[PDB]
């Protein structure tokens, strides 16, 4: 059984980073070497593991988290990072064991006039725990007066859009990110293969 | 949460929303200026109206946070600039009246036509009709006709509108707690709350007048030399001790004396340096011109142009059907989008303009990391000064020889040096008394020091005394000759061209010292000097985040505008002018007039 990595990397539409998508990978053979030898390749940084010697050991479960951010925010998909993405949308733990994969998707996720499909969380009462997801749409109360569920003074909708246009700079162009988490619990191996 | 914390969250929301709406308006504006259509005018207006409505709404919300309770200055700067009322402090009726006055004056200026006598159909506009006369004609009567007809038929239309324009602008400024509309304009240079770097609005008047006193000796000898040369060309029209007739100065107003070069060139047998033929001989195109300009900034340590710059800019005339506004402009659309719009020709002028416009781009890219409201020059004169010094280095023989456009065998003697400096002074020095005197007149009108029944009387008393220029025809108070210039009838402050001129030579002198340049300042090329580029970049990345006095100190080491670098640049000409005027009268009498007889 070959691991369904094509459904994750080659998806027609990616999720918004605030509602990042997770695909659990189990009971299959993953040629982590066949995914590294692709055309569209940019960021491929692994933590706690080695990409040269990937498909050599065994894991209990492999999680694939996919979303879209702008170019200048790919740096935040790393342990011990701060910013709107790392604090309010997608947070990696300090002891993260996995790989972060990203590539430019300006040809797919941009549109003349603006592609407003992808959102991100701009405000939140506190930072996210590692691998926490917040899809709430509660009006953020910046002041002391209650917001009553509508935007107003010191009351902002917490989600903001990117509006990707193909004429943006690289730092503002959309990037599709895939985060591979490698779990090793007290269970027999389920995912490994050359 | 404190008020300052709410303002930080408010500005956080504003930045992300302003960047999106500003980009859509800039993109729609770009599509029209590169593709002048009817559909693009509407899309430019629709996107522009949404951006202006967003600013008006955010300005009202910004005025809900009291500035006194904010202590972080970078936050106070952004709130202050967003809290600026402007015309929105007046009643809806008075703001509607003012905007109608502004549109009518702009329409009168851009559509004002003058028809030749005995032919009511052979009419000329200012551009290009009258401007061509005032720039090329040597006939005294033809220039007098263009100068007078423009002011008697278009200027007289602007006189009643300008009177009501002053009243409403002063009501707007005094409602914003300014002394008058001139004091409101001088607020661009105001700095408060930074010990050692503060600057008051009234201090600008004192610094402009103080530095201008030091310019007078150079200008008087430039004025005396020009008068003597023009007196040889028009012996019966020019007095050896009088002012220069206003219609014999090179353009419609004498704003620049550039076009007087043919009649005032010191050594008219040595040709100028024109590398245009060498560019055509080497099959240069527009991309080569901007590639060389890109190499210039890279040589001093600045980054290359973005990939989007080469892909999205319009560096050549689209030609044929697709029309475009060919005025050279540098565009900062935000979100990493930087473009240059220019219908570049293979000439030396466009070669220098490319370095000038790309200087604006380097400025925009340097402060792109600043917050949205702080992405601009330190003050109104910084951006244009940065662009000017790029063409200074790029035009030198030392630079043109290093890029293969000027022959190495070509040698430079002191006669070609004087010719170059005189050409520069006609443009740069000749405009300083014009700029200062024009803005002083507007400052005094807004301040109430000049009654309405003495507007034109005081305008020409100050032209004679300060500028050494006399009107060729007596003008009563039905005229409004100041409004006959674009900036006056289009509501633009003018002192920016005075401060920018002094800034650019302070910049150039400092960068050339960092480049270890030896010899006269005007022969300097900062190319290959990463020390000069680093010293300039330390100011460029500041944007508007720091006081302009501190931003200026990063480059030149001084906290204030200084005229000495300007005089250092022109000293070889100043000594040559003083020797030429040894048997001429230096200075001018103010009572002589070409119509006195
Ligand atoms: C310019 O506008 C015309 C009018 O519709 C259109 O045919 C043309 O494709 C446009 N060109 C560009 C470059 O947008
Ligand atoms: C001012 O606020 C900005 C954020 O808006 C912060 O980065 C900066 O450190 C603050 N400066 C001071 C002096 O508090
Ligand atoms: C601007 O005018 C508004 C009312 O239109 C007022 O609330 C605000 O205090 C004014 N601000 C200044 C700086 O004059
Ligand atoms: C700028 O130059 C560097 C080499 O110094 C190059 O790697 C980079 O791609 C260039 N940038 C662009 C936008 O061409
Ligand atoms: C700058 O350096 C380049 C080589 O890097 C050289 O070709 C050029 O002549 C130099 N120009 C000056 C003014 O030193
Ligand atoms: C130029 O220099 C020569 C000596 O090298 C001198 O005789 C001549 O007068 C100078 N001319 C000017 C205009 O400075
Ligand atoms: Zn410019």
């Amino acid at each position: 059984n070959l691991c369904p990595f094509d459904e994750v990397f080659n998806a027609t539409r990616f999720a918004s980073v605030y509602a990042w998508n997770r695909k659990r990978i189990s009971n299959c053979v993953a040629d982590y070497s066949v995914l590294y030898n692709f055309a569209p390749f940019f960021a491929f940084k692994c933590y706690g593991v080695s990409p040269t010697k990937l498909n050599d050991l065994c894991f209990t479960n492999v999680y694939a988290d996919s979303f879209v951010i702008r170019g200048n925010e790919v740096s935040q998909i790393a342990p011990g990072q701060t910013g709107n993405i790392a604090d309010y949308n997608y947070k990696l733990p300090d002891d993260f064991t996995g790989c972060v994969i990203a590539w430019n998707s300006n040809k797919l996720d941009s549109k003349v006039g603006g592609n407003y499909n992808y959102l991100y969380r701009l405000f939140r009462k506190s930072n996210l725990k590692p691998f926490e997801r917040d899809i709430s749409t509660e009006i953020y109360q910046a002041g002391n007066k209650p917001c009553n569920g509508v935007a107003g003074f010191n009351c902002y909708f917490p989600l903001r859009s990117y509006g990707f246009r193909p004429t943006y700079g690289v730092g503002h162009q959309p990037y599709r990110v895939v985060v591979l988490s490698f779990e090793l619990l007290h269970a027999p191996a389920t995912v490994c293969g050359p | 949460s404190t008020i300052e914390e709410q303002a930080k969250t408010f500005l956080d929301k504003f930045n992300h929303e302003a960047e999106d709406l500003f980009y859509q308006s800039s993109l729609a504006s770009w599509n029209y200026n590169t593709n002048i259509t009817e559909e693009n005018v509407q899309n430019m207006n629709n996107a522009g109206d949404k951006w202006s409505a967003f600013l008006k709404e955010q300005s009202t919300l910004a005025q809900m946070y009291p500035l006194q309770e904010i202590q972080n200055l970078t936050v106070k700067l952004q709130l202050q600039a967003l809290q600026q009322n402007g015309s929105s402090v007046l009643s809806e009726d008075k703001s509607k009246r003012l905007n109608t006055i502004l549109n009518t004056m702009s329409t009168i200026y851009s559509t004002g036509k003058v028809c030749n006598p005995d032919n009511p159909q052979e009419c000329l506009l200012l551009e290009p009709g009258l401007n061509e006369i005032m720039a090329n004609s040597l006939d005294y009567n033809e220039r007098l006709w263009a100068w007078e007809s423009w002011r008697s038929e278009v200027g007289k239309q602007l006189r009643p509108l300008y009177e009501e324009y002053v009243v409403l602008k002063n009501e707007m400024a005094r409602a914003n707690h300014y002394e008058d509309y001139g004091d409101y304009w001088r607020g661009d240079y105001e700095v408060n709350g930074v010990d050692g770097y503060d600057y008051s609005r009234g201090q600008l008047i004192e610094d402009v007048e103080h530095t201008f006193e030091e310019i007078k000796p150079l200008y008087e000898h430039l004025h005396a030399y020009v008068r003597a040369k023009l007196m040889n060309a028009y012996p019966s029209y020019i007095s050896p001790i009088g002012c220069l007739p206003a219609h014999l100065l090179g353009d419609m107003w004498g704003r620049f004396w550039t076009n007087l070069y043919s009649l005032t060139v010191p050594f008219g047998q040595k040709p100028n340096i024109d590398v245009t033929d060498a560019m055509v001989d080497q099959a240069w195109d527009a991309q080569r011109i901007f590639k060389e300009a890109e190499k210039f900034f890279v040589s001093v340590g600045l980054p290359n142009m973005t990939q989007g710059f080469w892909e999205n800019s319009m560096l050549t005339d689209p030609g044929n059907v697709q029309k475009a506004v060919c005025h050279p402009t540098a565009w900062d659309l935000g979100k990493g989008d930087f473009r240059i719009l220019m219908c570049t020709k293979v000439t030396m002028d466009d070669f220098l303009t490319a370095h000038h416009e790309m200087g604006h781009i380097q400025y925009d890219m340097a402060y792109a990391a600043q917050p949205f409201l702080l992405r601009n020059g330190a003050n109104e004169g910084f951006h244009e000064a940065v662009g000017e010094i790029m063409s200074l280095s790029a035009a030198t023989p030392k630079h043109l020889k290093s890029i293969g456009l000027l022959s190495p065998d070509f040698q430079e003697d002191n006669e070609t040096e004087i010719n170059f400096l005189l050409k520069q002074a006609l443009t740069i020095v000749g405009t300083l008394p014009f700029t200062y005197m024009l803005e002083k007149w507007r400052w005094m009108v807004f301040k109430g020091e000049i009654p309405k029944d003495q507007w034109m009387k005081k305008w020409w008393e100050m032209k004679r005394e300060i500028v050494g220029v006399v009107e060729p025809v007596p003008h009563d108070e039905t005229y409004c000759d100041p409004a006959s210039l674009f900036h006056v009838s289009n509501d633009y402050s003018f002192i920016r061209y005075y401060t920018r001129t002094l800034y650019q030579f302070q910049f150039q002198e400092a960068l050339c010292q960092a480049a270890k340049h030896e010899g006269p300042l005007h022969k300097c090329d900062i190319s290959n000097s990463t020390e000069a580029g680093q010293k300039l970049f330390n100011m460029l990345r500041l944007g508007k985040s720091e006081p302009w006095t501190l931003a200026l100190e990063n480059v030149v080491g001084a906290k204030n505008m200084n005229v000495r670098p300007l005089l250092n640049y022109f000293e070889p000409l100043f000594t040559w002018l003083k020797d030429q005027n040894k048997n001429s009268f230096v200075g001018w009498s103010t009572d002589w007039s070409p119509y006195a007889d």
